[PDB]
RNA sequence: CGGUGAAAUGCGCAGAUACCGGGAGGAACGCCGAUGGCGAAGGCAGCCACCUGGUCCACCCGUGACGCUGAGGCGCGAAAGCG
RNA sequence: AGCCUACGGGCAGGCGCCGAGGGUAGGGCCCGUGACUGGGGCGAAGUCGUAACAAGGUAGCUGUACCGGAAGGUGCGGCUGGA
RNA sequence: CGCGGGGUGGAGCAGCCUGGUAGCUCGUCGGGCUCAUAACCCGAAGGUCGUCGGUUCAAAUCCGGCCCCCGCAACCA
RNA sequence: UGGUUCGUGGAGCCAUGGGGGAAUCUGGGCGGACCACCGCCUAAGGCUAAGUACUCCGGGUGACCGAUAGCGCACCAGUAC
RNA sequence: GAGCUAGCCCUGGCCAGGGUGAAGCUGGGGUGAGACCCAGUGGAGGCCCGAACCGGUGGGGGAUGCAAACCCCUCGGAUGA
RNA sequence: GAAUGCCGGCAUGAGUAACGAUAAAGAGGGUGAGAAUCCCUCUCGCCGUAAGCCCAAGGGUUCCUACGCAAUGGUCGUCAGCGUAGGGUUAGGCGGGACCUAAGGUGAAGCCGAAAGGCGUAGCCGAAGGGCAGCCGGUUAAUAUUCCGGCCCUUCCCGCAGGUGCGAUGGGGGGACGCUCUAGGCUAGGGGGACCGGAGCCAUGGACGAGCCCGGCCAGAAGCGCAGGGUGGGAGGUAGGCAAAUCCGCCUCCCAACAAGCUCUGCGUGGUGGGGAAGCCCGUACGGGUGACAACCCCCCGAAGCCAGGGAGCCAAGAAAAGCCUCUAAGCACAACCUGCGGGAACCCGUACCGCAAACCGACACAGGUGGGCGGGUGCAAGAGCACUCAGGCGCGCGGGAGAACCCUCGCCAAGGAACUCUGCAAGUUGGCCCCGUAACUUCGGGAGAAGGGGUGCUCCCUGGGGUGAUGAGCCCCGGGGAGCCGCAGUGAACAGGCUCUGGCGACUGUUUACCAAAAACACAGCUCUCUGCGAACUCGUAAGAGGAGGUAUAGGGAGCGACGCUUGCCCGGUGCCGGAAGGUCAAGGGGAGGGGUGCAAGCCCCGAACCGAAGCCCCGGUGAACGGCGGCCGUAACUAUAACGGUCCUAAGGUAGCGAAAUUCCUUGUCGGGUAAGUUCCGACCUGCACGAAAAGCGUAACGACCGGAGCGCUGUCUCGGCGAGGG
RNA sequence: CGAUGUCGGCUCGUCGCAUCCUGGGGCUGAAGAAGGUCCCAAGGGUUGGGCUGUUCGCCCAUUAAAGCGGCACGCGAGCUG
């Protein structure tokens, strides 16, 4: 039956995107935490 | 006279529709008036505030002249009686000899081609707006301001009417549709005549459909909820509400009066 | 204070009853008034206007038997009652 | 496919409609009958109260409505078979 | 089998906790009023306080044992 | 009300949100309620190195590990997944 | 974290085919004028049967499954909340 | 040496279960070291409102070709969606952006918040919505509305030519709109044809015949033609459209009333361009040629699509902005704008492929899920249903034998028909259309498809209506009557109600525990109570702000009851709520009688009683469709029994109506009556109601229900009681 | 209690005997037939339905009889629920 992951580039980019992380001060620390540990991708790769 | 149905399907033997005979051949609306789309919304900036709203037919707002001192001494003629879905009552299209077109609340007995004037003059006959100061004692009035030059805010629903009872200095006291004797200022404009379409009282919706069409979503009783939801909720079969009856937020619902007693407007109010 | 055959219930020192001034509201119209009038009955009463029916008198003018009653049907129909 | 005494015929026979009646299904009227139940009539000296007849001790009667163990009471309007 | 209330003249209730007094209403009995009855008036009687003990100077009263009566309880598998 | 060892305690001192509200050396605070005496300071403006803390970073050393140990990774690991 | 789920807002789409035949309009009738009664037209409705579509009533199968909700027959709604 | 310990490795079950829809395979021939599994051919089977085509999302090289088979593939593999390498995606007209706005996001001014941050008018962003200019064919192994061919368009910028007061993000019009039903004419699509064009074929008994088979199209500027949509034209006056307008709006006479006229679509025909079968022959997976100088004609059905902003009805009253047309303001009227012609300039991104699925979402080449368009023909009344079948695509990536038990999914049955069982669970009977005919009850709609019946095929004859063709033949749509034929049987296969009687609950359509409960639960129209006079009550938020509501007592919130009919009785003593400028108590504060600590004293610092002191509580009243409550013991009548009657006690008042062994009853399978041969269930009664009862409503109620109970008819493998056969294991 | 699934029915049984029948027998208030009661005896048999979830029980129609118990109140890696 219908499952949870119903993909959408639009939704993924506007929800988990860099420009959405940079609005909220909470999402700005997500970037801080990922740069400091060495994530190759601070953001889900949306195309 | 509201028109009724035959029981060719259940929920039509009780269903009743308003008589649309007074609505003249102006069924679509008037642009250069009604410039606004009505914003449908049950909720403020997120959370719901007033419960059980949503759905219902899509509506365009008709802008209504509650400020009838714009056109003092400038007459108009009534050219249309129209349906306003935003209201209980009907609206009337006024063509001012000035050239401007405006909607108004449509009083009882107001017929098409009758001309209507606003101002300190404009004699006592249905549709004309005057200040409450000049309208004779004992007459019936609608579209009443509570404070001068803030807009008509009283006696606007269908069939409603406020009656002038007397004066005390520069204030006039009014019997409001609730029965409250309120002492409102003399310079408040108010339109003489009753509202009309008083048969709005008598229309039966017949089914849940006509409520959902008006945007009234199903109202859920606290008796059928749970103690985490409502004070009345819980227990085995049909608890008899076990306490003085309350709202979902705890305040009692039968008899507990809820106006601020320290209101500055309390010394203008006489009755219930 | 009320009330009664007499009392009691009741109302009132939180200001009652009796008095005055103002305000609100609803119902019914005193005197005229009658042993009266009107209507087919039920029934109809302060006053004003409009719309309206029945009826009486005189004049003997026109139609000229068009008249009486009336099973059905149809309308009206106190008070109480019903939506 | 038969039988005939005078054969582009007759009989027997075959088929078909109608058909008494039997069956199936659903209705209409009537009669008997049924735990229990309503009210009626009569019955012997039973129980409770006193409604009506004399202003029947609250004048009575009535249409209606509500209430009461029961007669009955009371509200609205009406009647003279009351003053 | 449990918990807590009660058994008082013929009927229905008081009086018990704070012991020394048994009162109320109806009913029964006698006499009035009436012609007689009911209504009413006057005047009377009638209670081993469920039984068995012990407590005290003394028990309807306080404390236990039985016999009756009333109410609640008798759950989780 | 908060800080201080101080939890309303005899509760000062130091900051305060609210109300009232001075003085300029014969002026003001303090020395644990308070009062006298005796002493100590001079609020309601600001700046100020050094000694002190830490280790992304380089070096030295180790009765530290020696590939299930030692950082999660000695290996292109914050990777694959 | 509302890319599943619940609700609501903005903006588009979908609902084969049949039945039934409300109001209303036309004519005739009826009346003093009406009420109203007949046909003919009309095509209403959380109307009816029934596909897509949305569900998930009963049974059977499945049970380290095809499947961490499935399959088969049967079944409800299907112009509307 | 143990911690269901952690990590890794290897065992047992075990060559066992399984190898993923029962749509199905067989042979011949190639390649090959190796073939059931790759390629080709012949035969067979499956889908065909898909299992076939075109899009969107998502996926991101999977597309094509060459060389290959370690691993991936539930087996094999020479094959691949797999490995290595190379190639492939071409746009002014398609979609998106250098256009617009919707919800929403954001946000100069402004408001708010300890900080971080929350709002917020204008503006900006924001799209399957509005706007906007491409159709038909051919080429590649792989792209094409993109390249090529023909035909046709759109913006700019620069020039000449002819017109006019030109000119804004400003004013106005327009854009611009619901649901259902629909009329006229077209088109898409489809059927037929003696007509036209075609390779060929006369088989096995017959047929050289208007025989068989196949094909008889596409696009196309202006001009026409046919349908159809939009719109009145003058004069004045003019205070409104936030400046101004000649525009719009409002009056007032005149002129038409209409598509007459102006445009604007759509559909035909149009210069011209292109395509073109079956069958035959070959070198491939694949296509090529001829068949052709191809013919390319006539009828009928015909849309849900077009003309479109068409019409009618209804109430629940149906986006905004830009483009577009018009009007003027600054400024400018050498500028500028309009029409026609010429030349030149037209950028960025996507474009392969999968796309109901082996490429997406489910760890899998997973029987699940996934939005939009086309979806042919024949028959069955219709239809996207059902059966067969075009084009097209498949036989589902383990097979081969055997013919046990047992299981799943099927099919049939003697006599009996529910005796099965918790229950006719399941399975069966019935089943489409037409025509008869149809009860109680009813809210007059219904109940109703009640029930129960009859006809159903084929051939021949006569005959009535329409539609398109001219009134006619023809083609098509509906009917009526008569005479016959055949079989067991004519909706001859597939799709397609079992029915009735009677109770409980709930009025009904509807909603619900994604994943054990669909209901008597929820909701619902409607009833009542109560709050709220508008900066409303209430809700979110510290606040700002917002919902309520751009609403106003016929409105809005909260609570309960739950269509409809007849009704809803008594108690305000305790609790809640409502009303009471009395009185009692009451905190901070005021007030200081009086007392204390230090000073030599002025003084400084403490306590500190009268009394003034709010709400609240106490007190006094009210109120039940507010929380709630609505008795006990005795005796009494013509036999017995019972108690209409009385006595006493207590309460705030002591359950009225209407129901009642019930979704409520313990004793209890209460007691009578009905159904049965037999009835702890069912129905109707009685009332001793452990422990009904009036808006947590009471008693009824037509219709309705995948709800729950009882019964009967039809029918049956449920059973007596089994048996046989089939396919997948 | 790091799990011993619980009533009833169905299927399959098996065992004890204190025996329901059939077999043998003593007493009888056993004339005969039919009974009563006790002893030996388990080899075999021990029906079909209505009601209820029911075991039990009450019925209906029969019968030679319509036996009582055990087996985790036998039997859910056998079924139902
Ligand atoms: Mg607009
Ligand atoms: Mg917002
Ligand atoms: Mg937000
Ligand atoms: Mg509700
Ligand atoms: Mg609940
Ligand atoms: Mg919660
Ligand atoms: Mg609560
Ligand atoms: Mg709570
Ligand atoms: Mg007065
Ligand atoms: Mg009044
Ligand atoms: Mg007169
Ligand atoms: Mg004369
Ligand atoms: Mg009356
Ligand atoms: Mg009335
Ligand atoms: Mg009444
Ligand atoms: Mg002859
Ligand atoms: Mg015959
Ligand atoms: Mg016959
Ligand atoms: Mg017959
Ligand atoms: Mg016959
Ligand atoms: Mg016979
Ligand atoms: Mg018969
Ligand atoms: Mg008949
Ligand atoms: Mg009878
Ligand atoms: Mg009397
Ligand atoms: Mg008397
Ligand atoms: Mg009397
Ligand atoms: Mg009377
Ligand atoms: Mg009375
Ligand atoms: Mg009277
Ligand atoms: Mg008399
Ligand atoms: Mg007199
Ligand atoms: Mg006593
Ligand atoms: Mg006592
Ligand atoms: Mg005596
Ligand atoms: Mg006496
Ligand atoms: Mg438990
Ligand atoms: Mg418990
Ligand atoms: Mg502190
Ligand atoms: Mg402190
Ligand atoms: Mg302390
Ligand atoms: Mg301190
Ligand atoms: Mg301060
Ligand atoms: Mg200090
Ligand atoms: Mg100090
Ligand atoms: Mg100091
Ligand atoms: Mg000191
Ligand atoms: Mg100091
Ligand atoms: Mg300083
Ligand atoms: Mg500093
Ligand atoms: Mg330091
Ligand atoms: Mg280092
Ligand atoms: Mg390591
Ligand atoms: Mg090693
Ligand atoms: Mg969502
Ligand atoms: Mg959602
Ligand atoms: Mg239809
Ligand atoms: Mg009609
Ligand atoms: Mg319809
Ligand atoms: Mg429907
Ligand atoms: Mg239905
Ligand atoms: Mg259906
Ligand atoms: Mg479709
Ligand atoms: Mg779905
Ligand atoms: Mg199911
Ligand atoms: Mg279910
Ligand atoms: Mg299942
Ligand atoms: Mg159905
Ligand atoms: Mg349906
Ligand atoms: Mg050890
Ligand atoms: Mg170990
Ligand atoms: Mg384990
Ligand atoms: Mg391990
Ligand atoms: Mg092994
Ligand atoms: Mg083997
Ligand atoms: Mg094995
Ligand atoms: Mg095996
Ligand atoms: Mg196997
Ligand atoms: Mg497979
Ligand atoms: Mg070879
Ligand atoms: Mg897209
Ligand atoms: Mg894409
Ligand atoms: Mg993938
Ligand atoms: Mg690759
Ligand atoms: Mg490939
Ligand atoms: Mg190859
Ligand atoms: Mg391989
Ligand atoms: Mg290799
Ligand atoms: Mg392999
Ligand atoms: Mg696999
Ligand atoms: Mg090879
Ligand atoms: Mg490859
Ligand atoms: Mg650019
Ligand atoms: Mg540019
Ligand atoms: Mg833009
Ligand atoms: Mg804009
Ligand atoms: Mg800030
Ligand atoms: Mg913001
Ligand atoms: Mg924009
Ligand atoms: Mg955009
Ligand atoms: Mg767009
Ligand atoms: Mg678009
Ligand atoms: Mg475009
Ligand atoms: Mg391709
Ligand atoms: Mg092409
Ligand atoms: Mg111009
Ligand atoms: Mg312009
Ligand atoms: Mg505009
Ligand atoms: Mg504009
Ligand atoms: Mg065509
Ligand atoms: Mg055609
Ligand atoms: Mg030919
Ligand atoms: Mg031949
Ligand atoms: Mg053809
Ligand atoms: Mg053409
Ligand atoms: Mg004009
Ligand atoms: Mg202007
Ligand atoms: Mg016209
Ligand atoms: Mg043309
Ligand atoms: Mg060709
Ligand atoms: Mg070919
Ligand atoms: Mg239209
Ligand atoms: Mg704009
Ligand atoms: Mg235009
Ligand atoms: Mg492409
Ligand atoms: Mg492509
Ligand atoms: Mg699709
Ligand atoms: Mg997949
Ligand atoms: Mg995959
Ligand atoms: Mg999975
Ligand atoms: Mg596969
Ligand atoms: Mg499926
Ligand atoms: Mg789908
Ligand atoms: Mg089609
Ligand atoms: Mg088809
Ligand atoms: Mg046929
Ligand atoms: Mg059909
Ligand atoms: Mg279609
Ligand atoms: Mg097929
Ligand atoms: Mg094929
Ligand atoms: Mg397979
Ligand atoms: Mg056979
Ligand atoms: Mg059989
Ligand atoms: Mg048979
Ligand atoms: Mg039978
Ligand atoms: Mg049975
Ligand atoms: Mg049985
Ligand atoms: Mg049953
Ligand atoms: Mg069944
Ligand atoms: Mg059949
Ligand atoms: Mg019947
Ligand atoms: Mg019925
Ligand atoms: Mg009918
Ligand atoms: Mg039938
Ligand atoms: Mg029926
Ligand atoms: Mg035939
Ligand atoms: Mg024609
Ligand atoms: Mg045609
Ligand atoms: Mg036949
Ligand atoms: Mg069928
Ligand atoms: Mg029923
Ligand atoms: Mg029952
Ligand atoms: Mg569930
Ligand atoms: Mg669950
Ligand atoms: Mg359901
Ligand atoms: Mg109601
Ligand atoms: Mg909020
Ligand atoms: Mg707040
Ligand atoms: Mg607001
Ligand atoms: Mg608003
Ligand atoms: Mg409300
Ligand atoms: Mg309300
Ligand atoms: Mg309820
Ligand atoms: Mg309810
Ligand atoms: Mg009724
Ligand atoms: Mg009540
Ligand atoms: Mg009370
Ligand atoms: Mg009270
Ligand atoms: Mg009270
Ligand atoms: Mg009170
Ligand atoms: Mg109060
Ligand atoms: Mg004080
Ligand atoms: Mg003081
Ligand atoms: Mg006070
Ligand atoms: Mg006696
Ligand atoms: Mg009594
Ligand atoms: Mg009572
Ligand atoms: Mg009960
Ligand atoms: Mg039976
Ligand atoms: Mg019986
Ligand atoms: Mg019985
Ligand atoms: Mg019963
Ligand atoms: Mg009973
Ligand atoms: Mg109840
Ligand atoms: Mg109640
Ligand atoms: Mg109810
Ligand atoms: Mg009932
Ligand atoms: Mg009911
Ligand atoms: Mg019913
Ligand atoms: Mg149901
Ligand atoms: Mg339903
Ligand atoms: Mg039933
Ligand atoms: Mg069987
Ligand atoms: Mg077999
Ligand atoms: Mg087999
Ligand atoms: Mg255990
Ligand atoms: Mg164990
Ligand atoms: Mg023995
Ligand atoms: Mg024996
Ligand atoms: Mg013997
Ligand atoms: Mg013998
Ligand atoms: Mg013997
Ligand atoms: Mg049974
Ligand atoms: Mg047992
Ligand atoms: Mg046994
Ligand atoms: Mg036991
Ligand atoms: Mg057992
Ligand atoms: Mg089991
Ligand atoms: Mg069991
Ligand atoms: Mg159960
Ligand atoms: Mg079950």
């Amino acid at each position: 039956m219908k499952r949870t992951w119903q993909p959408n580039r639009r939704k993924r980019a506007k929800t988990h995107g860099f420009r959405a992380r940079m609005r909220t001060p909470g999402g700005r620390k997500v970037l801080k935490r990922r740069r400091q540990k060495g994530r190759w991708r601070l953001t889900p790769a949306v195309r | 006279a509201v028109k009724k149905f035959k029981p060719y399907t259940p929920s039509r033997r009780f269903m009743t529709v308003a008589d649309f005979s007074e609505i003249t051949k102006t069924e679509p609306e008037k642009s250069l008036v009604k410039p606004l789309k009505k914003t449908g919304g049950r909720n403020n900036q997120g959370r719901i505030t007033v419960r059980f709203r949503g759905g219902g037919h899509k509506r365009l707002y008709r802008i209504i002249d509650f400020k009838r001192w714009d056109k003092v001494g400038i007459p108009a003629k009534v050219a249309a009686i129209e349906y306003d879905p935003n209201r209980s009552a009907r609206i009337a299209l006024l063509h001012y000899v000035d050239g401007e077109k405006r909607y108004i609340i449509a009083p009882d007995g107001l017929q098409v081609g009758q001309q209507v004037v606003a101002g300190p003059d404009a004699p006592i006959q249905v549709g004309n707006a005057l200040p409450l100061r000049f309208i004779p004692v004992g007459t019936v009035v609608h579209a009443v301001e509570l404070e001068p030059k803030k807009g008509a805010k009283l006696a606007r629903a269908a069939g409603t009417s406020a009656q002038i009872q007397g004066r005390e200095g520069d204030y006039v006291i009014l019997r409001l549709p609730s029965g409250e004797l309120r002492k409102v200022h003399g310079e408040c404009y108010a339109t003489v005549g009753a509202v009309g379409n008083a048969d709005h009282k008598n229309i039966v919706l017949g089914k849940a459909g006509r409520s959902r069409w008006l945007g009234r979503r199903p109202h859920v009783r606290g008796a059928a909820m749970n103690p985490v939801d409502h004070p009345h909720g819980g227990g085995e079969g049909r608890a008899p509400r076990g306490r003085p009856p309350a709202s979902p937020w705890g305040w009692q619902t039968k008899g507990l009066k809820t106006r601020k007693r320290r209101k500055p407007s309390s010394r203008f109010i006489i009755a219930r």
